[PDB]
């Protein structure tokens, strides 16, 4: 379930839905920003027209060339049911709501106006903590909001009644993931939780986008100080500060540039061998996850990457992609000179570490044997490749296995064949 | 539960302290029970939350 | 007739290596339901861990171990 | 002593950081190991006063990695440096100062040295010391005075007693200084022999003479070099500063040749004047002042021929000046270290290209012969051009499957030659030669398994070179390699590897080897070493090729042989196929063929 | 001339 990106989400939305969730204040200026760079033009076009127009139009409007993009485009927007073709007339609440979020259409005693850089330290002080708790940290914050969160969100499970939780497969890759994409999968999971949980999306996710520029706010706000996404000096106050990471929120590593804008740490050898200039634990722990660290100084850890510690982490787990691409963006400036920025050795040891470890590919499947002609076999054959319920065949040796769900119909339709006679 | 709880501590054979897990874990029994002392039982494994190791 | 089981497949070296671990009775089973092509078996669900460590251990057997040396 | 959750060694409770961290570039560990940045603006200090202090453990692009030992630092004293100078500029260079674990280590190995002294007189062995006390609690242990034979106090120690006394010495905590003043030696006659202006000599020659003569006296220890550094030229050097009579020991008699022409190459000294003692070959040794020799020879454990020892008892009586050893690797031996009881040398310099064995006796070297005087960093070496930048790759040929049926069935020492011959390893083999043949260049083939050797060897119609192959024969065939345009390539055996003075080849594939040795690994690549016609070193114009089939035990032997090359920063790129292998017409291409094959193999019996 | 070949050149792992 890596939904890497807001389109899954935007695609998991009914018109039920998508008609209260497009509301004046937020929504319709984080959904258009995010809409694609085609698009846009148009849905402003049609802002001052209350009468459709032919989907020919639009497609003429566009070159032979990007009218897949086009296409594509319109899949979205029509998918996001935007407008209506009745034959594109924007919906009404749409409409209205992005004019009105054009101009738009509230005040009180000063706050303490504490620094911006306080704010996003903390906050990612708070997000630190969250994967200290995350870790297998001896000791670490802990919240039984947050711990069963973690664990709705799959990336922690309790082995046994009243140990501390552990981490899961998904978990492992989880946590080396980039803070943002790290994020936004956490801030997905909480939004589905909270429906789930009877949390309504609709306010919430709207408030999301307000803070990218009732008690169930209230409650869900709670939860985002807990975060550390917003500031607030006291329970008491009504008014709230966004934090960077709440600003930045969907915007995504393509908004004001990914995380890579951070002191590079990691230096890889082409012994293995890592030196890390940290003194947070939370990267020697996810440096420990896969390298065998053998000395620890007031500035920096000295660290091997065995395939003992690796081929670990792959059982865990983990891919070599996650791997390289975790010490690629920790990258030290000095190796940062070298192209690639990793030594290839190294690159291509890990990924052969890994792929040894599923040399062999296992299967669920059920097999047939002993078919009495090619005739019937290719016939069934041809019936469990319609079906697409074939896993492997070979009609030179008239073999073939399938799905044991796909099975059952094979299994129906073999007695079917054969009840003819 | 005193089998149960013998065989979640991988034992063949049900032993005093079993006995005292499973009747002070169930709810009922512990009410039922709650006056009674039960020799070579022991208690169950309870530490306080503020008990438990912190930075 | 039709047989329950599980597929494995993988480079034929390791299909000999299969075929070696029942031929030679390691396990002491006949797992390999047949031989279904050079680099495709068909093998019981239940033994397919134990068949995974001894490939494993194959590894290890022909590998350094490195263990901070 | 303590460890974090995480198995790292931890130090926070051993040492602390210092404010200007940043500008400086090392770090000490309690347990002896050294780390520096290799980027940092001070490298150019650090490395040569860590080179002088400590023992290269690791010496990679970006961070070098030393460790501390009683040998190092004796040669920091060797070279003037005292405790507190040491510890004043490594406190100086380290960013988190000297733990006071390593500062009380240092302070015992400084003051346990000048000490006691062993010199030679008049054929006789002399332990002095300059304290006249220190004598009389060392001598407590009657192994001393079984070892002395029936200011400046001295006695008489029994030479073939020296060696066990020597070695003792060093776990008694007071080593044997072996400086020899050869400048101020009036006994032993100087030797009319000088560098002539026609030889060259390189910076890191330099430096490695320039610390083996720290001052007016030589001292006694190993030199690392490479063969295509010019390690001969070093100890041609040596023997022309020294000015005195010398005995120089190879480990072949072809290695006497080379040392004889380079002799006569770099130096004043003629022919006549230098000897090349050997059974295969006279001239008259006790006419002339130079020697040269193999420890099979001089260690030779049965009798002598009558004429050997005649030239053997005048070695024995005279005393040599200065005693070069080369591929001291094999002085540890039963034998070839009983040629230091049996010749009286002053000072004693061994050199070496590959100062690794698979026996724990490597470390002797430091007692038999004394502490590393220099080791080239191989990579600086390739900066500077003075050594061919070698693509050093790992080939993971996949074993055919009707092979590794009969290589997992079968157990015992067969399947050595199972993994070495198969179609796969055979083919790529074929290609890559195919490719560089056509890409004109020349290619050194090795193996170890001659059946191996052969079978590959006619099915390529390529020479193959071993063992019984005729020096005769042997030398044409290099010599047609060498000119013949229309021959690219040649199959050698271990003889090649062992002791040998092979022509450069631009490229080198080794389809076989004794096992995961790094000695012979090294070896082997020391061959393409030697700077080409008109290559640079960013070219990338030498290759050098393992050939190992997956899923056997030559892949553990492979990264257990490359550990000494990785170690010195060579990347072992790995090969997991090679475009066009598939549609260039190569042998075996149908499994009639391989069965031919793998049923020969199996009728090895 | 002289170049490296294909197999110098890139990563042949398949990743």
């Amino acid at each position: 379930l890596q939904c890497r990106n807001l389109q899954e989400f935007l695609g998991g939305l009914s018109p039920g839905v998508l008609d209260r969730l497009y509301g004046h204040p937020a929504t319709c200026l984080a959904v258009f920003r995010e809409l694609p760079s085609l698009a846009k033009n148009w849905v402003m076009r049609m802002l001052f027209l209350e009468q459709p127009l032919p989907q020919a139009a639009v497609a003429l409007w566009v070159k032979k060339e990007f009218s897949k993009a086009q296409e594509e485009s319109t899949g979205l927007l029509s998918g996001l049911r935007i407008w209506h073709t009745q034959l594109l007339i924007l919906n009404p609440i749409f409409r209205q709501n992005l004019r009105i979020a054009l101009l738009g259409g509230q005040l009180g005693p000063d706050k303490h106006a504490r620094d911006v850089p306080s704010l996003d330290k903390y906050a990612e002080e708070r997000w630190e903590v969250v994967l200290h708790f995350m870790v297998g940290s001896p000791s670490a914050a802990v919240s039984q909001d947050l711990a069963q969160l973690l664990s709705q969100a799959g990336l922690m499970k309790s082995t046994e009644p009243g140990e501390p939780p552990c981490i899961t497969s998904a978990g492992f890759q989880f946590l080396l993931l980039d803070t943002p994409a790290q994020l936004w999968y956490f801030m997905l999971q909480y939004l589905q939780t909270a429906q789930s949980r009877g949390m309504d999306l609709v306010e919430i996710l709207s408030f999301l986008f307000q803070l990218s520029f009732s008690d169930s706010l209230l409650n869900f706000l709670q939860h985002l100080r807990e975060f550390g996404l917003v500031f607030q000096r006291k329970r008491k106050s009504r008014r709230y500060y966004p934090t960077r990471l709440a600003i930045n929120l969907s915007s995504g590593v393509s908004g004001a540039g990914g995380t890579v804008h951070q002191p590079g740490f990691i230096v890889v050898e082409t012994n293995y061998r890592l030196y890390a200039y940290t003194e947070s634990e939370l990267q020697i722990a996810l440096i420990a996850l896969f390298s065998e660290m053998l000395y620890r100084f007031p500035n920096m850890v000295v660290a091997q990457v065995t395939r003992e510690s690796v081929q670990q982490a792959i059982a865990s787990g983990i891919t070599a992609q996650q791997i390289i691409h975790f010490l690629r963006t920790r990258a030290h400036p000095v190796m940062l000179k070298q192209t690639p920025v990793l030594p290839p050795t190294i690159t291509d040891q890990i990924r052969l570490w890994e792929l040894e470890r599923d040399r062999l590919r296992f299967t669920e499947g059920v097999l047939y044997n002993q078919f009495l002609s090619q005739v019937d076999f290719e016939l069934l054959l041809a019936h469990a490749r319609e079906l697409g319920v074939l896993v492997f065949e070979n009609s030179a040796k008239r073999l073939m296995v399938v799905t044991p769900a796909g099975h059952s119909d094979v299994k129906r339709f073999w007695k079917r064949q054969k009840h003819s006679s | 539960l005193a089998g149960n709880a013998a065989r979640d501590n991988k034992k063949t054979r049900i032993i005093p302290r079993h006995l005292q897990l499973a009747v002070r874990n169930d709810e009922e029994l512990n009410k039922l029970l709650g006056r009674v002392t039960i020799a070579q039982g022991g208690v169950l494994p309870n530490i306080q939350s503020v008990l438990l190791p912190k930075k | 007739n039709v047989l329950k089981g599980v597929l494995i497949e993988c480079d034929p070296a390791m299909k000999q290596f299969l075929l070696y671990l029942d031929e030679s009775n390691a396990l002491g089973k006949k797992f390999i339901i047949q031989d279904i092509d050079d680099t495709h078996v068909f093998v019981i669900a239940e033994l397919v861990n134990v068949l995974q460590e001894r490939v494993g251990e194959l590894m290890d057997q022909n590998a350094f171990s490195l263990t901070q040396k | 002593t303590k460890v974090d959750e995480y198995g790292a060694k931890d130090y926070r409770l051993q040492m602390p950081l210092k404010d200007d961290h940043t500008s400086r570039p090392l770090w000490v560990a309690p347990d002896g190991h050294i780390f520096l940045e290799a980027f940092s603006p001070v490298y150019k200090y650090a490395q040569d006063f860590l080179v002088a202090i400590a023992e290269p453990v690791c010496r990679p692009t970006h961070v070098h990695e030393y460790k501390l030992t009683a040998y190092s630092l004796y040669a920091a004293v060797s070279v003037g440096l005292q405790t507190s100078d040491i510890t004043e500029y490594l406190r100086k260079l380290s960013k988190t100062g000297v733990p006071d674990g390593i500062m009380q280590f240092i302070k015992l190995c400084t003051v346990s040295y000048g000490k006691v002294k062993l010199v030679l007189k008049h054929n006789r062995y002399f332990v002095e010391s300059c304290h006249p006390d220190v004598i009389q609690h060392l001598l407590q242990d009657p192994v001393i005075r079984e070892c002395r034979l029936r200011q400046t106090v001295s006695f008489e120690v029994k030479q073939e007693m020296i060696e066990e006394l020597q070695k003792r010495c060093i776990h008694l905590e007071y080593p044997l200084l072996a400086e020899y003043d050869f400048r101020n030696d009036s006994v032993n006659p100087d030797i009319n022999i000088d560098l002539k202006p026609t030889a060259v000599l390189r910076p890191y020659q330099e430096k490695s003479l320039r610390k083996m003569f720290g001052n007016g006296r030589a001292r006694s220890g190993v030199i690392v070099l490479p063969c295509g550094a010019g390690k001969s030229l070093v100890g041609v050097t040596a023997a022309c500063t020294v000015r005195k009579r010398c005995l120089v020991l190879g480990n072949s008699a072809v290695s006497v040749e080379q040392w004889k022409a380079q002799f006569k190459m770099w130096s004043t000294i003629d022919d006549s004047q230098i000897c090349r003692f050997t059974s295969d070959a006279k001239d008259k040794p006790i006419g002339c002042s130079v020697a040269i020799s193999t420890y099979s020879m001089l260690g030779h454990t049965t009798k002598r021929s009558w004429e050997a020892e005649r030239v053997m008892e005048w070695l024995k009586t005279q005393e040599w000046g200065l005693m070069i050893l080369d591929e001291v690797h094999t002085i540890p031996a039963k034998m070839f270290r009983r040629v230091l009881t049996i010749v009286q040398a002053h000072c004693k310099l061994g050199l070496t290209a590959t100062l690794v064995r698979e026996d724990d006796k490597i470390v002797d070297l430091n007692f038999l012969i004394g502490p590393k005087l220099y080791e080239a960093n191989w990579m600086e070496l390739q900066n500077n051009g003075y050594i061919a930048k070698v693509q050093c790759a790992e080939v993971w040929c996949p074993m055919s499957p009707e092979f590794y049926r009969e290589y997992v069935a079968i157990k015992t020492k067969k399947r050595i030659l199972l993994y070495t011959m198969n179609p796969n390893k055979f083919r790529a083999c074929q290609f890559l030669i195919k490719f560089h043949e056509r890409r004109n260049d020349k290619i050194i083939v090795f193996a170890d398994n001659v059946f191996a050797l052969k079978e590959y060897a006619i099915r390529l119609n390529k020479p193959y070179i071993y063992g019984p192959t005729s020096q005769g024969e042997r030398m044409q065939i290099l010599q047609n390699f060498k000119h013949n345009p229309k021959i690219n390539t040649i199959f050698i055996s271990k003889v090649g590897d062992t002791s040998f003075d092979l022509p450069e080849a631009n490229v080198l594939i080794q389809i076989s080897s004794h096992g995961g040795s790094r000695r012979q690994e090294a070896q082997r690549l020391g061959r393409v070493l030697r700077a080409k016609k008109g290559m640079v070193a960013e070219e990338y114009n030498a290759f050098f090729y393992s050939l190992v089939s997956q899923d056997t035990q030559e892949m553990a032997y492979s990264t257990k042989r490359q550990r000494f090359l990785v170690d010195q920063g060579y990347s072992f790129k790995v090969i997991t196929k090679l475009a066009g292998m598939e549609e260039e017409d190569l042998a075996f291409s149908t499994k009639e063929e391989q069965q031919q094959l793998l049923q020969k193999v199996l009728a090895a019996t | 001339a002289k170049e490296r070949p294909i197999w110098l050149r890139e990563s042949t792992v398949q990743g």
